[PDB]
């Protein structure tokens, strides 16, 4: 019972980053694009290399579940993940190894706390495009076991405060399962900030002169929240989340951010911004809460 | 030119779990309407499911033959749904060019492992449609397209295919009431959640069998909000658009609950 | 004996100061160009750890016909108003110059065959570009500055010959630093892609309206930055002319060549602190830290 | 209406170092053209100098009274240039509004410590213009404006100002051949660099003297490139655009060298 969360990250999942990287798992070929955000993730990739995690846990908004919170429970899945909105940019062939023991643990800790939880045991299930993009941008070697958690739709079905409360319980249960696991975990919130976007796509999609924030209000909201995270004023960040989500149409309403902070026990330490960029007008920031550097977690 | 029109649910529960008699009634009804659909000798089937989302351009399926196996994101514990859907690549591309001319940004979708939605898959499998001799043309659910815009999109796709001298059968895939259970229940205790929606569901179905278009539009100004309809009932508006806002009446083959949702298999008389 | 501890590409867009809202600048913004300001936050941190004794800067906004000039006054103070962006830049400056290193820099340039002059007029106004770079690298204004002008040989004579004259100025600048015994930081105050917007956005800090002016400009910027990160500087200088012609880069002024010539053209991997756009022009903050690379001693 | 027109050099060498006989000649000629400019009894002086740059909008000086001191960026070792320039705010703002109506993005410049160029300062001090009884209207040199565009700007300003019933004296501030010396030289050896440049200057000046407008235009096809004229000779297109391409002749009050550049003081017979 010696396990602990070593780092937390806001790992956005825009498929343009993978498109622009032209890795061998992606079928489309690009001439570049979104270089600032790819350099932002290069810094996060270096943190991960020194953190040496035992498991990566992702919460994605592109795996929507109505009956509770699901966890992937098969040892391995392989297939081709084609983004349904950007199939010209993302046609990825994935081969993922999951940590079933720890996913099972998080499911048992969520039922004890009162949430509805299920284990995905189907072996032909296709993991979502967002979970695969966040994982490849954080660790493209695909050599670290994954826990994949679905995004329960209570925030869009009932009230936005009720749904976010369920994400707080989920995070509290994740921490309980991590500590008992004996493993060194890294949480990844696959969420975008401002999600106001372009209604039309630039002819060469990677033409970066057609890339800018969609709204002035969204960029401003994104800059206000990132600065607060860089100063460690997380309490104020969570006081404003409902207004940020409504005024900037934020993708942190899925619950990954609240789940990640609840599992870290809502820390008020300064976050390191790895970088920020727009992807079809949406605001995407790579933010990290390195608890090994804070002294709250042990070094490798 | 439009020779048949049907509304079928998109849940996979009736095709993955037919041991539950409550859910088995939809499979049979759906199997029955396919026989009636096939009896009208259509040349192509126009499908619009609520589970296939589009966000930027309007998407049209254009893969000649899409052969794969799908596992539902919510109902992954009941099995898988294999499919072999053949599309009319010429007609689908003509619909993409028809939107463009009307100022509607459109593009095709022809990729291996493209995520076809569960609603389009079970409607094609249950109605035995989307085959080599009876192919389909599927339009996506753009989320920024409202009820009135969906009628214009259905109206445009029918005119386009009607001018090529083809006989069209049109299906709208989607449910009725949208409130569903959020906990694991025993399937025999299934029933539509609130009674308001049940009466609302019963009332709107009643107007469809009567052929009262004028009264149907009056009921449609509150039905979507009152019954918490799935996707704002845009899949019925798709059907309306292809029938030019009028049908003589309809035949409800079955109306029931699907995990709290209100579903129905309806057949329209042209 | 002295040595160069770090070399940085330090752009001079007045918008960055405007966005920061320091006490020295009269007009106030509501925000803006945050990704480039965070880039300079990381550069500032290196300057706090490097602890240099003098900052040397080459600016394209101090153009001179007769040779290369070096400010040679004790201190200058007054107000600098940008002639193109006076709604964003009205800075009250107070700068202290390293007179002795400037005189040595002027003496070594004359020895190498360049034409040099010292600026001793006490009412001279230091250029807005030099003031911007210095405030974004060290806003405490507590490090002596050596200000060098940009000789116009690159636009008046040839262009490879003009850059050759900048190579000579950099070698002479290193000779003076080595005999000074001071730890120096060079600041090449240059932009990359310089195709820019012909019109300004009404709220100037409306980042909704900020994007690269051309596709080829950004593409040329990304090619050259990635090359700088890999350490392929020899290939970077072979592509400099084409980059300057095709992307209208502001490295044509000569600070880039001046700085790398004084570092003896290192092929060490550079560190990108960040890249951003300012009315369409490409701006990178990039650092060659000779201390962390074990070729200059620590503080 | 236009009442006087002059071309004067923008170098500060005649005003900072008038102990050099060769450079003092331009100073006294410039002092003489101000006397002739005040004899035309103008109500405003319209000035365009090559050293005041604009890169976005066209800038008009709208500061009522601009009182300051300026040290040249190149000739800082010879002294400082103090100035007290009063501008006609109403007329400057009228030109801003007139430009906007012709689709020329324009704005004003009313800021304390704003950097006025060395050329506008020495022209206002030597010709004794820009005072309280004789205000000035200064237009900037947009670098994306060409010769044709500069003539249109002058006509725009001369039309706008003539409608308010003001007599205008117009000045273009700039040199002729632009090849300077790039080394420190004895001022007593100042001469024009290349003889070809020397000859072109004398030729474009003789065409002015005789008012041969047709031959001047022909010469202007090649003068800027052959003489490496300052700023594409745009400041002379400022004068042409203000006179509508016609004048009767000209008086050359002085021609010579200023650190290798060609420079002249020219009064124009309207
Ligand atoms: N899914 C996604 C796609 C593009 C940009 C941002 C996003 O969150
Ligand atoms: N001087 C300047 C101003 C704006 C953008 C880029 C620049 O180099
Ligand atoms: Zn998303
Ligand atoms: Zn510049």
């Amino acid at each position: 019972a010696n396990g602990e969360i070593i780092s937390g990250f806001i790992a956005p999942h825009p498929p343009h980053l993978v498109y622009g990287e032209n890795p061998p798992q992606n079928e489309p070929k690009s001439t570049g694009g979104w270089e600032q955000l790819r350099w932002a993730y290069e810094r996060a990739r270096a943190s991960i290399e020194e953190l040496k995690p035992d498991v990566l846990l992702v919460h994605s908004p592109h795996w929507i579940t109505s009956v509770g919170h699901h966890f992937i429970g098969v040892d391995h899945l392989q297939g081709r993940s084609v983004d349904p909105i950007f199939p010209n940019l993302f046609r990825f062939d994935y081969s993922i190894n999951f940590d079933v023991e720890l996913s099972e643990a998080c499911c048992e800790e969520g039922r004890k706390a009162g949430l509805v939880t299920k284990m995905m045991r189907n072996p032909r299930f296709r993991p979502d495009y967002g979970t695969i993009t966040t994982l490849h941008m954080i660790r493209p070697q695909w050599d670290i076991p994954v826990v994949s958690i679905s995004a329960n739709n209570t925030p869009y079905y009932l009230s936005m405060e009720e749904g976010l409360g369920e994400m707080d319980v989920l995070g509290k249960a994740t921490r309980e399962a991590i500590l008992k696991s004996g493993k060194r975990a890294v949480l990844l919130a696959s969420n975008t900030l401002s999600h106001w976007h372009f209604h039309e796509e630039p002819v060469p999609p990677e033409d970066m002169s057609k890339e800018h924030p969609q709204t002035k209000i969204g960029y401003e909201w994104d800059m206000r929240m990132i600065e607060l995270m860089r100063q460690g004023r997380m309490e104020e960040v969570f006081q404003l989340l409902p207004q940020f989500i409504e005024e900037a149409f934020a993708e942190v309403k899925s619950g990954a951010f609240t789940w990640m902070h609840a599992a870290m026990q809502y820390p008020n330490l300064p976050a390191e911004l790895h970088g920020y960029g727009t992807v079809i007008g949406t605001g995407n920031a790579v933010v990290e809460w390195n608890l090994v550097k804070a002294g709250l977690a042990r070094v490798a | 030119t439009i020779v048949s029109a049907f509304l079928v649910p998109g849940s996979p529960l009736p095709h993955l779990r037919p041991d539950v008699k409550s859910w088995e009634s939809f499979k049979v009804a759906m199997q029955n309407v396919g026989e009636k659909l096939r009896a009208s000798k259509p040349d192509v089937v126009l499908i619009y499911s609520t589970q296939w989302f589009a966000v930027l351009d309007e998407i049209w399926l254009t893969r000649q033959r899409s052969l794969d196996i799908h596992v539902d994101e919510n109902w992954h514990e009941f099995g898988e749904l294999p499919y072999d859907i053949y599309s009319d690549v010429d007609l689908a591309n003509a619909c993409i060019e028809s939107c463009r001319a009307a100022g509607v940004n459109a593009r095709g979708a022809d990729y291996e492992s493209f995520p076809i939605d569960t609603g389009t898959i079970v409607a094609c499998n249950a109605l035995k449609v989307g085959t080599s001799d009876l192919p389909v043309v599927v339009a996506s659910n753009n989320l920024y397209d409202d009820q009135a815009a969906t009628e214009r999109l259905a109206a445009l796709a029918v005119a386009c295919i009607s001018e090529k001298g083809k006989r069209i059968a049109v299906i709208g895939v989607g449910g009725l009431s949208g409130s569903v259970f959020t906990t694991a229940i025993d399937p025999a205790e299934d029933r539509v959640v609130k009674a308001v929606e049940d009466d609302c569901n019963k009332n709107i179905l009643s107007l469809m069998e009567s052929g009262n278009i004028q009264a149907l539009r009056e009921a449609l100004k509150s039905y979507s909000k009152e019954a918490r309809a799935e996707m704002g009932f845009k899949h019925f508006h798709w059907l309306l658009g292809a029938l030019d806002g009028h049908f003589k009446g309809a035949t409800v083959h079955h109306y029931g609950a699907l995990y709290g949702s209100g579903a129905a298999v309806v057949e329209f008389s042209i």
